[PDB]
């Protein structure tokens, strides 16, 4: 089981009845698909995924009959501490695994210190990536140009003085001083008295500066600042001031969010996230689309996936809590070692790289 | 269409007193292309990859 | 350099406890209340010795690009010999 | 020492203590013209 | 410098590190990164450390014919040591016991700026040079024609747009016209230089200036200064006293919201702590101001807590210190608190706009050279 | 990515620390002192990404 | 453009990082970093861990 996420699969209701619909690929292959029951927010659903495609090949390799399941909660699992009792109890899909409710769970998840005690895991079935959603801002630059962007009074004022200019032109002669439209203005255009020819030199240069300086406005047309991004790093000063300017958060309940609930310096942040947390990753993209809070955060991958969604978003800085992602473990599985070794395998195959062909590899913006 | 670049073309400019302007159209704007071509010339003078 | 590293300052040496310690600090004080510290920039530090760049400011470029320009003046005088030297090619020629 | 299936299969490896991966990188010593539509339009 | 708020409403306690204090006398939440590094400080000092809010009037100054304030507060002697950073003052300083540095500060007024034609030296020798040749040439016209054809290779020397029959004076021409496109190649170029790399400035003169030495003398306005009992701006008062005269249209109350009168720049800047001063560059809405000046040093101190005159812990409370920069943990400090958030304190960024009457200078500068040419042509006419 | 992988060290087939030995790597990716690693070793000098 | 080469241009860097500065950080041959004999600010290095 696991929850649909667009990074990791593509899951909506079925067809019509028991009915998926049949698309082959961009590359054109019609690739394999499944199906599960769940709750859509207890009915039959379908399952689609990239990640469920590495359950597919994994059967491939270790033949089981592949079932299919849903998440009843939202989250991934946590070790949770109840309202009696006194006992910290992990939850969910690593829940789901102490109530074993299915074989061995599927999910891009990472291996938690905290899910050590919990449960085990093998080698990552990819590297993957968590950080902090960024929100594109948007970018507009653009302009009329010497229209738009050179000297508002002066572009008219120096013409003008050309004029006048030429009224010393014509000063120069006493019609040839009527025709100075056409040489004054028309050395201004470039567009075609011996004493008064310095002058000639004189609104020449004039000129030629002046487009110059047109091209100095191209200059500024191009190069120019567009301040930065923020997103600074694990230090990053905009996450590390309390305030109600910004917002920057996770979801409520995610793997990721308990590195931040098990942390020193991050407590005035997860402290925030407390009262900025979110439910779906879904609902961390609409937010974004609602440009809702000023940031979020979630698996980075996974949000390179997001920059796959939609352009309003951007790229955060660098890597942030390396870790990966696998197949659910239980104590021991008759599946355990031999199934670590065909993650090695799909490591040594192009499977990999194909599964980029599933969702990753296509380029959207 | 000698303006499309900087106009020197040796030939003959019309005797339109109204239609000189009507090329002055084509001055200011040519004039602003080549803003154009040099702006351009930015562009990949700047970013590159 | 970059920035900051172990910041610090400087002083007058005190050994135990001096008949002129503490008010020779007020004094201390008193210099940061009055300018004889950028005074002391005019002794020293505030003279400006050699400029300070990030980019090359090279807009004069003048006496660089003085291979090319001077280059074309070579052409001129190219244009005087090969001029002469034609000149009596197609004048001659003519001839 | 890389994780290797092989290897892998011989005897314990651990987790990852970095990534990795397969590589061969270079210089470039010494583009595409783009300098040379609706331009034309105008 | 300084941090606080609410303690937490669903516990009724304190977060982080924080030490909270009583108001009257009731709890609140106490609390910010230099505080801190009094903690840390106390922490090998070994010192039971017990907040206590403030009573009145921010820093301690003299008041009438005594003080009242922070440091008077000291001068109660109604506590051990004092917590908050107020600037090392002489006068403060003679009253009662100062620490020795926490941190470094000074007196500024920051502000924001909302293109000295330098486009417009060798180069025109390399004009007369092209004269030169242009006699050169003239002269290779033998097998106003001649004159004026200076004139006419020098038409390229804008773009053209103003020819001679000669045929080998034709590339003799050429010369100058690979010469010139070239050298609108250095127009261009140029257009380039000052395209990129601008520094600009608001022009800040320091404590003195044109408008401040001489503030009044000029047209407008520019307000530059502080609230009520400026510490800096008590030595402002040793400063100057047109300084403190101005003061009374300057007058400005808060400091965030001093800031916030930024934002609207009804005033030129705000004098205030250098040290204060950098931290209203790093927290901001965005990159608008810029610091009093480049943030050169303006009336070099610190600000800081101490305790008693002759106090217990006095001198090993300074090795304290020594400890804080001994780790260079301090670095971590700026990390709590003084690290960068608006950054740019080198980059000059993006001046780009339109052109401007500034730019119009050289402009005038050609237009009035007409005029010098019609007083030569009266010459002409002698 | 080209053949994503990584490497390390490790025991023999089946050793005591084997299981807790993974969990003093969740411990060292725990800290987040393996960005101080980085300054240890993987900081990066040309820079340049 | 070719101005523009003459203008805009990397001119690499200076390297001197910080505290952390990786080429003072990397004990080689390649490149000589350090102070004067018996100074205090070299004594702000006698007493270190990193």
């Amino acid at each position: 089981v696991t929850i649909h996420q667009e990074p990791f699969v593509y899951v909506k209701p079925t067809m019509s009845d028991g009915t998926c619909k049949e698309e082959f690929t961009v590359n054109g292959d019609p690739v394999k698909k499944v199906i599960c029951t769940g709750p859509n927010d207890t009915v039959p659903q379908c399952c689609y995924g990239f990640c469920i495609d590495l359950l597919i090949k994994l059967a491939r390799t270790m033949q089981f009959t592949y079932e299919v399941h849903l998440v009843a909660d939202g989250k991934f699992g946590t070790q949770e501490r109840v309202q009696n009792s006194n006992k910290k109890e992990w939850n969910g899909m690593m829940g789901e695994l102490l109530s074993g409710q299915a074989d061995m769970i599927v999910a891009p998840l990472t291996i938690n210190n905290e899910r050590a005690q919990y449960i085990e895991f093998s080698k990552p079935f990819k590297y993957q990536g968590l950080t902090i959603l960024v929100k594109k801002e948007i970018p507009r630059s653009t302009l009329d140009s010497f229209m738009q962007p050179f000297q508002s009074t002066l572009w008219l004022l120096v013409g003008l003085s050309v004029h006048v200019v030429a009224v010393m032109l014509y000063l120069l002669d006493r019609l040839t001083l009527s025709s100075a439209m056409w040489f004054s203005w028309g050395v201004l255009l470039n567009s075609g008295s011996f004493s008064a020819r310095i002058l000639g030199m004189v609104w020449a240069g004039f000129a030629m500066i002046i487009v110059a300086s047109y091209t100095a406005n191209l200059a500024a047309f191009l190069v120019l600042d567009r301040p930065e991004e923020r997103i600074t790093g694990i230090n990053d000063p905009r996450l590390r001031n309390p305030s109600d300017k910004f917002i920057y958060a996770t979801v409520k309940q995610s793997s990721v969010d308990i590195y931040f609930r098990r942390q020193v310096e991050l407590s005035t942040m997860y402290r925030h996230m407390e009262k900025h947390n979110y439910e779906s990753a879904a609902e961390a993209i609409q937010a974004v689309r609602d440009n809702k809070l000023h940031a979020f955060i979630w698996d980075s991958a996974v949000l390179e996936f997001e920059a796959s969604q939609k352009c309003d978003l951007v790229t955060t800085g660098e890597l942030f809590f390396r870790s990966g992602f696998g197949i659910g473990m239980r104590k021991d599985s008759p599946w355990k070692q031999q199934v670590s070794l065909s993650i090695l395998k799909s490591h040594e195959n192009g499977f990999m790289e194909d599964l980029d062909k599933t969702w990753v590899r296509y380029q959207e913006c | 269409w000698g303006l499309v670049f900087n106009n020197s073309v040796p030939v003959q400019n019309p005797k339109g007193t109204t239609s000189k302007i009507m090329v002055s159209v084509w001055a200011f704007f040519a004039v602003i292309f080549l803003a154009s071509y040099t702006a351009n010339l930015a562009a990949f003078m700047i970013q590159e990859e | 350099t970059g920035e900051l590293f172990f910041r610090s300052g400087f002083g007058i040496g005190m050994r135990k406890d001096s008949p002129w310690k503490q008010q020779v600090s007020l004094s201390i004080l008193k210099s940061h209340e009055n300018g004889f510290m950028e005074d002391l920039d005019k002794t020293w530090v505030r003279y400006q010795e050699c400029d300070s760049r990030s980019n090359a400011p090279a807009t004069l470029t003048c006496e660089n690009m003085a291979g090319v320009f001077m280059l074309v003046a070579g052409g001129i005088v190219a244009g005087i010999f090969l001029i002469f030297i034609e000149i009596a090619y197609k004048r001659h020629k003519d001839a | 020492l890389t994780i290797n299936e092989e290897r892998s299969e011989v005897v314990d490896f651990s987790v990852p203590f970095i990534e990795t991966g397969i590589s061969v990188m270079v210089s470039r010593s010494n583009s595409p013209s783009a300098f040379l539509a609706c331009v034309w339009v105008m | 410098f300084v941090i606080v708020e609410s303690v937490d409403p669903l516990s009724g306690t304190c977060m982080r590190n924080t030490v909270p204090c009583q108001k009257r006398y009731i709890k609140k939440c106490c609390k910010g990164f230099c505080i801190d590094i009094l903690k840390k400080i106390s922490k090998s000092v070994k010192f039971t450390y017990d907040l206590y809010l403030v009573t009145n009037g921010k820093h301690g100054k003299k008041i009438n014919g005594t003080w009242n304030g922070m440091i008077g507060e000291v001068v109660m002697k109604r506590a051990y040591m004092a917590v908050g950073s107020l600037t090392i003052n002489e006068e403060r300083s003679e009253v009662v016991d100062f620490s020795v540095p926490f941190i470094e500060t000074g007196i500024s007024v920051m502000v924001s700026r909302s293109s000295p034609s330098a486009f417009l030296a060798c180069v025109w020798v390399m004009m007369f040079v092209m004269l030169l040749i242009v006699s050169a040439v003239a002269v290779f016209v033998f097998e106003f024609t001649i004159g004026k054809a200076i004139w006419l290779l020098w038409g390229l020397v804008f773009n053209n747009s103003v020819n001679p029959k000669g045929t080998t004076s034709k590339i003799m021409v050429s010369v100058w016209a690979f010469f010139a496109v070239i050298f609108l190649a250095s127009y261009t170029a140029n257009l380039a230089a000052f395209m990129i790399q601008e520094e600009y400035v608001d022009q800040v003169s320091g404590l003195s200036d044109k408008k401040f030495q001489r503030p009044n003398d000029f047209s407008p306005p520019f307000r530059f200064g502080t609230v009520p009992n400026g510490s800096t701006e008590r030595n402002i008062r040793n400063n100057y006293a047109e300084m403190h005269a101005y003061m009374g249209k300057f007058n400005q109350r808060g400091v965030d919201d001093a800031l916030l009168s930024l934002k609207t720049g009804k005033l030129d800047a705000f004098i205030y702590d250098a040290a204060v001063l950098n931290y209203m560059a790093g927290r901001d809405e965005g990159c608008k101001l810029v610091t009093i000046g480049s943030g050169k040093v303006f009336a070099s101190t610190g600000y800081g807590i101490a305790i008693q005159k002759d106090s217990g812990w006095k001198r090993q409370v300074d090795l304290a210190i020594l400890q804080l920069f001994g780790d260079g943990e301090m670095e971590e400090l700026e990390a709590l608190w003084l690290t960068g958030i608006c950054h740019n304190e080198k980059n000059e960024v993006m001046s780009s706009q339109l052109d401007i009457d500034n730019m119009a200078g050289v402009f005038y500068m050609l237009g009035a050279a007409m005029a010098l040419s019609l007083i030569t042509f009266i010459s002409e006419h002698l």
